[PDB]
C-alpha cells in the first residue's frame, strides 16, 4: 500500500551462537553492585545440550 | 533383520537425527532405510 519493499532483511542468526559466547558477557552496575547475565537458557536430553 | 548395538554405538540414544542403513546383497539394487527419529517412546518404539 505504501511502497515499502525490501528484498533482503535477513542478516544475523543466533542459532549460530553458542551459550558460552553471550552468558557472563553482558552485564549491569546496580550501584556498586555488578551482575552478570545468563541469556541463553540450556538444558540437557539423551547426551544433548 | 535384527542390529544389535556393542558399547560404542549404544553409548547414548538417537534423538534429533537420522539413522540410515543399507543391506547391499552381491547382485541387485541395495535397499536404503532412512529414518529421522524423534525421542523414543516406548521400550520399543516404532521409528519408521
Ligand atoms: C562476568 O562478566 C565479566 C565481564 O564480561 C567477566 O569479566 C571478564 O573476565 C574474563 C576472564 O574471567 C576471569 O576474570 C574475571 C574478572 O575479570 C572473573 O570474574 C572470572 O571469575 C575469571 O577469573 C576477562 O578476560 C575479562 O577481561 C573480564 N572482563 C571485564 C570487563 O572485566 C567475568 O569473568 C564474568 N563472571 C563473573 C563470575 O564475574
Ligand atoms: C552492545 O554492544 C556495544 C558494542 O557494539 C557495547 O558498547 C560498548 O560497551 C563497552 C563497555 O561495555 C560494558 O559496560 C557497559 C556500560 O558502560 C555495560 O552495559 C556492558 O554490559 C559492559 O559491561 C565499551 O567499552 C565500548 O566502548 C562500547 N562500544 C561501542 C561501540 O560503543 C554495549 O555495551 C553492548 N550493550 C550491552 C547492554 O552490553
Amino acid at each position: 500500500s505504501r511502497g515499502v519493499s525490501l528484498s533482503n532483511i535477513y542478516q544475523f542468526s543466533l542459532l549460530s551462537v553458542l551459550p558460552s559466547q553471550v552468558n557472563n558477557k553482558v552485564q549491569v552496575k546496580l550501584g556498586t553492585s555488578i551482575i552478570n547475565l545468563t541469556l541463553a537458557f540450556s538444558s540437557n536430553s539423551a547426551g544433548q545440550t | 533383520v535384527m542390529i544389535l548395538f556393542g558399547p560404542g554405538e549404544a553409548t547414548n540414544v538417537f534423538q534429533y537425527e537420522t539413522v540410515t542403513i543399507q543391506i547391499t546383497p552381491n547382485i541387485g539394487s541395495p535397499l536404503t532405510i532412512s529414518q529421522y527419529i524423534y525421542q523414543p517412546d516406548g521400550k520399543v518404539t516404532v521409528i519408521g
